[PDB]
């Protein structure tokens, strides 16, 4: 039943026809060494390391890109196989300079490992050793092209995933410079990913460059933040502190890639942090004190204050644990005006009813989709690995990607349909040459960006897109069961806050002014002191405060995301937990621990002591927030769309636009990216 | 000599001698160590490493060092299967978290389809 | 005082869970139409006992079961809670 | 070393200060590293 | 699933051996406080002896109870001889605080231990 | 060739000096804070940048097997100087 | 091959193979493995019941003398239901050969106290009792060798960390030396040195 036998060292194994020899050897366990093969890119054959002596033939053939004929016998440990490997390894190490002390991949080279485990023990080639003058590619990536072995892997990665096409081979003979001809600062998204593509020490990190060496660090589990998708991130840590991060692999989401903001964020994570709990002072100033004074002042004011005069804006990067602790505390006082950072609208019951506030499909599940329309967003600048997934589908099989909302720099020929909600109600009617493609295609997907939802067109666009979803779902017979419709997000803590059933947005504060409020990471222009009564009493709990810290009344130095065993949810409902990597500097306790100490000092209690009891209460409140690395999509789209008909709003005539549109707004408007200097370097490098 | 023997659980935490705080407070993590992405080699896979959560490592103010009061912080136990991993972690007493194993999914790559005709798959450089 | 939150926890293969599926396909739109201030919410994860909780009155999380029930019995019990 | 005294290096001391323990002039160790984590500065500008 | 037991068949001989060991430790203490010239009355020493017996009072596997009998009997031999000096017998006590309490609040002012 | 702190003591070649609210200054009391007063940044600028009349040149550092290994560096930057990472000294080219 | 590589002597390989096959076929009651290394030193892998009969048979019988006893170490291996390994080492005075008697054992069930047949195993049993926890049944004196008296924890295990749980210091308050929980002066960086890429193809175990 469509299986071909290969005799790897006499051991027979079944292989799907058409696949490579190397995947058969990796099926039985063998690693034929490789330099120009990679398990995400196209298969070029330029490194010659993958060779193997296939029997009954006088010629050694490659195994990176060999199709499998019927009934092979593969010798991976013969005589001339080893002679070919020693020969090719002796060829590679000729025009490669002696930099292994100063090269930035001492522990993580590839020439070193494969030269030990397959290469010769003596060298030759007394003269020669050419040298290529380096370039200046960008302030993010340090570049010495002398160590470049011309392996053509950055080129294939750029041209087939980045889509930028700014890298090339130049020349002949030994003189093949891999690079960029026009002295252009190569700046794009995913350019941070190219320093792990390059298998030798030729493309290294610029700010990291000479700060560690990868045997001293220890590696630690962690979860991506400031992106809605959550690649799996491994912190190489050192000195009771950090060194760097790397992307590690989840199969479904964010395969072997990461965002540049995540990869270069940690400079701002350790630059302007908060180590002192801080109280205002009689001149009007902000000084610091011990925890007893600060928590006693907050507890006395909290025992004095009840009613509908207590608010809690929790945005930025907050936990499931801190939000559970705050919901229990704020139930325990009397009542609430919890709020989140980004205003999500609730008119067709969007807080409950699991569909309309997560990504209903799978991020990996978009490959089987066929026609995707894309209402206002910018996937290159909003969770870029989602855009890399869409480009992966666009490059492997056929798609049809149309965009409604902005003319932007997407890399793969979106079909621009205009930018107004009149276009959206016009496709709701169906007067296009593209509605036919929708309702008579096979597998449809509609991706709604959350950034086009902060405006006053929120519930109307959401209900109309859900009517599109009901139209194409109840028509055309697809599949069942499979989902046209999904939304995405920008911040994972907002997704966890919507999962816990909170009030989204500061509309509850605009309807009801409070007298006491807890700012758990108030990033942007949510509230001011002019828009609030003069006895403010903000308790801002966070880390490297630059907004809210000028608006300070009581500062509590919360921990960061690398610094606590949190519980985060991506934009598709999968609950991923962070792990302890670096203890926070200063006093800097964990957030829910601070909240439970606050409830201790105030005249009340909380019925838990440990983080395992916190996660027990988490499974009590919402059941899928402890079943780690798991997905289950929602249902009941008929009930959702029939509940979307009560509040009959209007659709404005103004054109919409996402503010996440270019490089400067990709780099500025987040806390950890704002606190750094590497972001400022690349901002002034792109603008200048 | 084939005596009375009962077939039950074990309670070896009384005999291993380490005190109660380091028994019941720290939580083990059983994980397969992920591939160090700057290299590409899965020989460092195929084991189940048990580690513990990290704790405080301050600065010794006389030399600029990283001292800690953590004897259990620098362990790793290499195991062959998840089953004996969980059996050992429940034998010796301390609470634990177990993750699962993630593999490279087998793709179907082909140079001839990388040089296609009417598909959008085209290398555009080679 | 009144109510603040009502939460539903479900699974895929149980007669009571199937009864709550029958309730939630039949008699939710009139219920949410009736009480626009109570965010009665639905959760399915993989497998859990189908529990019905009510968080109200300054931290009272009262608990009832919806295991092995019929849909009319679910409606009667929910109206007894409400 | 009346056969080859010197070396062609312009950094060697002209004193050769000997073993100096039990003095007011000896060695103490310290951290040869700059600031670690760079604590936050409150604004001197007030409000209210 | 055949296991050779150490000493006992069921918990009866385990209880018998451990109360025999407690009888020996009860009649062994004033000889130690007279010999090593300790600084602690008889009551406090006997109270920490019965504390250390009551600490492991919930183990039901008879092999483990027999092995703790062997541990206590080895320490009783090496304390009824004059081998273990004053340092180890004082090391059984904890007077060098370590006053680290088990609140939440005092564990919060000296943090990172939940 | 050293600076001097505003506290009144010598800084190192790394700007690691203390504030006024420390105590390692008071464990420096009575015994001298040693500092190598011959730095390494300024000793590069006193060296003559050699102007070698070829294209791509070699560097060892004053002695075979006594110094750093062979690094062959390129001089194709028409206005910038090629810098040995080991030596720290510059070169030019004159055809 | 001919320089720089220690050769092997297949004469001794065939001789030890035939001898181990002989011993295995004449004691079927307790034998599981007789493995021969490349460097020709025999290993006999044994169930933990026939320790005393195998040692009495291997002290005598005049086809193999092996009067000389050496070390006993029970090297601790997790991911085994029966963990520890008792390694007797036996040397013949007449024959110049070495056989490693590896019997396996668990954490609790005792092996049968080889001091009754080999007088050189007395401190070996006492020492491995102190360091591991392998009990020996009907042994005269079981005390602690190579540890402190008040110390316990069986420190050559893998669960016991490198730095111990105690740390002695003198103090003048109680005028004596006391133990506190451990406070390091440096982290003891345990480096990552397990490099990939399979340096030994001949030892690739079959995966699942
Ligand atoms: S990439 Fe770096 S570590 Fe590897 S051989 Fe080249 S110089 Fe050495
Ligand atoms: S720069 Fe690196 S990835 Fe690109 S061709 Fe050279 S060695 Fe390969
Ligand atoms: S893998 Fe590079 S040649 Fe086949
Ligand atoms: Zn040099």
């Amino acid at each position: 039943s469509n299986l071909i036998e290969v005799f790897v060292d006499g051991q027979s194994v079944m292989v799907e026809p058409g696949t490579t020899v190397l995947q058969a050897c990796e099926k039985v366990g063998m690693q034929i060494p490789r330099f120009c093969y990679h398990e995400r890119l196209s298969v070029a054959g330029n490194c010659r390391m993958c060779l193997v002596e296939i029997e009954k033939a006088p010629k050694v053939v490659a195994a990176c890109a060999m199709p499998v004929m019927k009934g092979w016998n593969i010798l991976t440990n013969s005589e001339k196989t080893k002679k070919a490997r020693e020969g090719v390894m002796e060829f590679l190490l000729a025009n490669h300079p002696l930099d292994c002390p100063i090269c930035d991949q001492g522990g993580e080279c590839d020439l070193q490992d494969q030269s030990m485990m397959f290469g010769s023990d003596r060298s030759r080639f007394l003269e020669g050793k050419r040298a290529v003058e380096d370039k200046n590619i960008g302030p993010l990536v340090k570049t010495i092209m002398t160590r470049c072995i011309q392996c053509t892997r950055c080129i294939r990665f750029a041209s087939e995933i980045a889509g930028v096409d700014d890298l090339g081979t130049t020349g002949r003979g030994n003189d093949m410079q891999v690079g960029t001809y026009i002295e252009k600062m190569f700046m794009s998204e995913l350019s941070g990913n190219i320093i792990d593509i390059c298998p030798v020490g030729a493309l290294t990190s610029k700010p990291y460059a000479f700060t560690a060496r990868p045997w001293e660090t220890r590696k630690t589990e962690s979860i991506d933040v400031m992106d809605a998708v959550g690649s799996n991130i491994v912190v190489s840590t050192r000195t009771g502190e950090v060194m760097r991060i790397l992307p590690r692999m989840h199969e479904d989401i964010n395969e072997e890639w990461i965002s540049d903001k995540t990869r270069f964020a940690y400079d701002g994570l350790k630059r302007q942090r908060l180590t002192e709990p801080m109280v205002r002072n009689e001149k009007g100033l902000l000084t610091h004190t011990t925890w007893e004074d600060a928590l006693s002042r907050v507890a006395g004011m909290l025992q004095s204050c009840q009613g509908n005069d207590v608010a809690a804006i929790a945005g930025g990067l907050v936990d499931a644990e801190a939000l559970i602790a705050l919901k229990d505390l704020l139930n325990r006082v009397d009542s609430d005006t919890l709020c989140t950072e980004e205003v999500f609208p609730t008119a067709g019951a969007g807080t409950d009813l699991r569909s309309n506030y997560l990504l209903n499909t799978t991020i990996a599940g978009v490959e089987e989709a066929d026609v995707v329309l894309l209402v206002g967003t910018n996937p290159r600048f909003e969770a870029p690995l989602f855009n890399a997934r869409i480009r992966k589908s666009w490059l492997h099989n056929d798609l049809k990607v149309a965009l409604i909302g902005s003319p932007v720099d997407l890399t793969y020929r979106y079909d621009h349909l205009g930018d107004s909600p009149k276009i959206l109600q016009d496709i709701a009617s169906g007067s296009h040459p593209f509605s036919q493609v929708l309702q008579e295609a096979k597998k449809p997907m509609v991706v709604l960006g959350s950034s086009a939802l902060q405006r006053n067109d929120g519930a109307a666009i959401l209900a109309a897109v859900s009517n599109i979803a009901q139209k194409i779902r109840t028509s055309s017979g697809v599949t069942g069961d499979w989902k046209v419709m999904n939304i995405l997000h920008r911040i994972a803590s907002q997704v966890a806050a919507l999962d816990l059933g909170y009030k989204p947005g500061v509309e509850a504060i605009r309807k009801n002014p409070p007298k006491m409020l807890f700012l758990l990471g108030a990033d942007g222009g949510c509230v001011t002191r002019q828009d609030l009564p003069k006895d403010c009493f903000i308790v801002y709990q966070g880390h490297h405060g630059d907004v809210g810290a000028p608006i300070a009344d009581v500062i509590l130095p919360g921990a960061a995301y690398t610094e606590k065993s949190a519980t985060y949810v991506n934009t598709e409902g999968r609950a991923q937990q962070t792990k302890v990597a670096v203890m926070p500097p200063g006093l800097a306790r964990e957030d829910w621990k601070i909240i439970r100490a606050l409830s201790e000092i105030a005249g009340m209690t909380l019925p838990y002591d440990t983080l395992d009891q916190v996660r027990n209460r988490l499974e009590e409140v919402s059941p899928n927030l402890v079943r780690y690395d798991d997905v289950e999509g929602a249902n009941y789209f008929q009930q959702a769309s029939e509940l979307s008909k009560l509040v009959n709003q209007q659709l404005l005539a103004d054109p919409l636009v996402p503010p996440q549109l270019t490089i400067k707004d990709f780099y500025m408007t987040d806390s950890i990216s704002r606190a750094s200097q590497t972001m400022a370097k690349c901002v002034k490098a792109v603008t200048e | 000599t084939q005596l009375i023997t009962v077939d039950e659980k074990l309670d070896i935490t009384t005999l291993t001698g380490v005190p109660e705080e380091h028994i019941k407070t720290r939580k083990a993590r059983i994980f397969v160590p992920a591939r160090n992405n700057m290299q590409s080699g899965v020989n460092n896979t195929k084991k189940w490493k048990m580690e513990f959560d990290t704790r405080e490592r301050w600065e010794n103010p006389l030399m600029g060092w990283a001292s800690t009061a953590d004897p259990l912080s620098n362990l790793v136990l290499t195991f062959s299967t998840k089953e004996d991993a969980i059996a050992f972690a429940e034998k010796n007493g301390w609470s634990y978290d177990v993750e699962e194993r993630k593999v490279p999914k087998p793709k179907s790559k082909s140079y001839g389809a990388n040089f296609s005709w009417n598909k959008r798959t085209r290398v555009s450089t080679k | 005082l009144g109510l603040r939150e009502i939460r539903i926890h479900l699974c895929q293969r149980s007669p009571g869970s199937q009864g709550v599926r029958d309730f939630i396909e039949k008699r939710y739109v009139e219920l949410k139409k009736a009480n626009p201030d109570l965010p009665i919410l639905i959760r399915e994860c993989s497998d859990v006992q189908p529990k019905l909780w009510a968080r109200y009155a300054f931290g009272q999380e009262k608990n009832v079961s919806l295991n092995n029930f019929s849909a009319d019995q679910v409606t009667r019990a929910l109206e007894n809670v409400l | 070393p009346t056969v080859k005294p010197p070396t062609a290096r312009k950094f060697i001391w002209t004193n050769h200060k000997f073993n100096l323990s039990g003095t007011p002039q000896q060695y103490v160790p310290y951290s040869t590293t700059r600031k670690k984590i760079q604590e936050w500065v409150p604004p001197s500008t007030p409000y209210k | 699933t055949s296991v050779k037991p150490i000493f006992s068949r069921d918990m009866n001989e385990a209880k018998r051996r451990v109360r025999e060991l407690y009888r020996a430790w009860y009649r062994e203490v004033p000889n130690t406080v007279h010999l090593f010239q300790l600084d602690i009355s008889v009551k406090q020493g006997r109270d920490k002896v019965r504390e250390m017996f009551k600490k492991n009072a919930h183990v039901t596997d008879p092999r483990v109870v027999d092995l703790l009998v062997i541990k206590g009997k080895m320490e009783l031999e090496e304390t009824i001889n004059v081998w273990k000096q004053r340092t180890h017998v004082m090391r059984f006590f904890h007077e060098t605080e370590a006053p680290r309490p088990k609140d939440f609040l005092s564990k919060f002012y000296v943090g990172h231990d939940p | 060739g050293v600076r001097t702190s505003p506290t009144g003591e010598k800084v190192t070649h790394t700007g690691q000096v203390y504030d006024d609210e420390d105590y390692r200054r008071v464990r420096f009391v009575g015994r001298q804070k040693e500092v190598n007063e011959n730095f390494a940044i300024d000793l590069i600028a006193e060296q003559p940048v050699s102007q070698v009349g070829s294209r791509v040149i070699s560097c060892d550092g004053g002695g075979g097997a006594l110094g750093h290994p062979r690094v062959y560096i390129n001089l194709d930057k028409e206005t910038k100087t090629g810098t040995c990472g080991y030596c720290g000294l510059q070169f030019r080219q004159q055809h | 091959t001919r320089p720089t590589v220690r050769p092997r002597n297949d004469v001794a390989h065939k001789q030890l193979s035939a001898f181990g096959e002989y011993v295995a076929e004449i004691l079927p009651k307790y034998v599981q493995q007789v493995q021969v290394s490349c460097f020709s030193e025999l290993e006999i892998c044994i169930h933990p019941d026939g320790v005393i009969p195998v040692l009495t048979f291997l002290r005598d019988h005049s086809n193999a003398q092996f009067k000389s006893l050496a070390d006993l170490t029970a090297v601790d291996i997790p991911t085994r239901q029966n963990r520890f390994e008792i390694v007797y080492n036996l040397l013949s005075l007449r024959f110049n050969s070495r056989i490693r008697v590896k019997t396996y054992t668990d954490e609790l069930t005792p092996v049968e106290s080889s001091v009754s047949v080999y007088k050189a195993a007395n401190w070996y049993e006492r020492e491995i009792w102190d360091m591991f926890g392998v009990f020996f049944a009907n042994h005269p004196d079981l005390r602690r060798i190579l540890t402190d008296y008040g110390f316990e924890g069986h420190p050559f295990r893998k669960d016991f960390p490198l730095s111990g749980y105690v740390e002695l210091r003198y103090d003048d308050e109680v005028k004596r030396v006391v133990a506190e929980p451990v406070e390091l002066a440096q982290e003891f960086r345990k480096f990552d040195l397990n490099s990939p890429w399979e340096a030994f193809p001949a030892y690739r175990q079959p995966p699942e």
